């Protein structure tokens, strides 16, 4: 949700994202995320699941 | 067109020749083979698998 007057804005000035990070730090980060998601799913099957 | 036009080319024999005589007479001394050493590692970056 935005409203009108900070988009209008954001179209005139011609503005577009930018960044200075590598590609392999994001790239790590979600492999962070499926680590920590797999470690629940497997502790979950080793304890709980029945 | 005599023989005063072919001087340089005669440089270019003699020159030739004076290369040739001067290593046919030259001493052969043989050098020792040294610094032979296993120093060709290579970098990069580990795989590190997820999991």
């Amino acid at each position: 949700a935005v409203e009108l007057e900070q988009l209008a804005a954001y179209g005139l000035t011609g503005a577009y994202p930018r960044t200075n990070h590598s590609v392999d730090t994001i790239v790590k980060t979600v492999n962070n995320i499926s680590a920590t998601y797999s470690t629940i799913a497997q502790m979950l099957s080793t304890i709980d699941l029945d | 067109m005599a023989s005063t036009t072919r001087l340089v080319n005669d440089r270019k024999q003699l020159e030739q020749q004076v290369k040739d005589d001067a290593r046919i007479l030259a001493d052969a001394r043989g050098l020792n083979i040294t610094t032979v050493a296993n120093d060709s590692a290579t970098g990069g970056q580990a795989i590190r698998n997820v999991g």
